[PDB]
């Protein structure tokens, strides 16, 4: 597809390791609006992550809204999982 | 992530399920590592969690006995 | 898709990053996790895997494995 919407999307892999707290959201990485990669991370927090040709430093707020500096034609979304 | 424990994704060599199987070995092998899973739309990224991980030196031991790997996310 | 939990009695690390490296390397294998104040339970969740014979090989290459959960 070639327009974002989180509410179609299917889950991503994900693994939710046992030594450490569940993660609340998914994330989901679009080139041009078209879907490229997802998982999982923390609410409230923040990753590095490599988005194309760049590396990013992405927040996440209390409601899996994901901010960062992406380069130009990337974007990375957050939503809230399932029972959270 | 959150506590003590690191996360990071490392992308591996898609050469054969056993080229990822060993990628998949050498990163559980390794020392401070507490779990491994296969993640990625494409199941051809190792997340691995544990401490005193050496993500710099875990690439590098990745590209010298498997393939190539790329680090793409630290957390 | 199966969990399978097995206990193998750690005499080192030597013998954690032997268990944990078969495990991981076994065909349809998602995830492995040590898990147990010891790091001697093995958590692994895949497809196809023959649990018995993932506890033979333990058994061979590291030491006296249990199978603790299928599922």
């Amino acid at each position: 597809k070639r327009a974002i919407d989180l509410s179609r999307e299917r889950d991503p892999n994900f693994f939710d390791h046992p030594g450490i707290p569940v993660p609340e959201c998914f994330w989901f990485m679009f080139k041009n609006n078209v879907r490229q990669d997802a998982g999982t991370c923390y609410s409230s927090w923040k990753m590095d992550m490599k988005v194309g040709p760049n590396w990013v430093h992405i927040k996440s707020d209390d409601n899996c809204n994901l901010s960062g500096d992406f380069p130009p034609g990337w974007i990375v979304l957050g939503k809230k999982r399932p029972g959270f | 992530g959150p506590g003590m424990k690191q996360k990071i994704v490392i992308k591996v060599p898609m050469a054969s399920d056993k080229c990822r199987s060993k990628a998949m070995a050498l990163v559980a092998s390794t020392g401070g590592v507490d779990s491994v899973a296969l993640v990625g739309d494409l199941r051809d990224k190792i997340e691995v969690v544990g401490d005193g991980i050496d993500s710099i030196k875990l690439v590098s031991a990745l590209r010298k006995k498997v393939g190539h790997a790329e680090l793409l996310q630290v957390s």
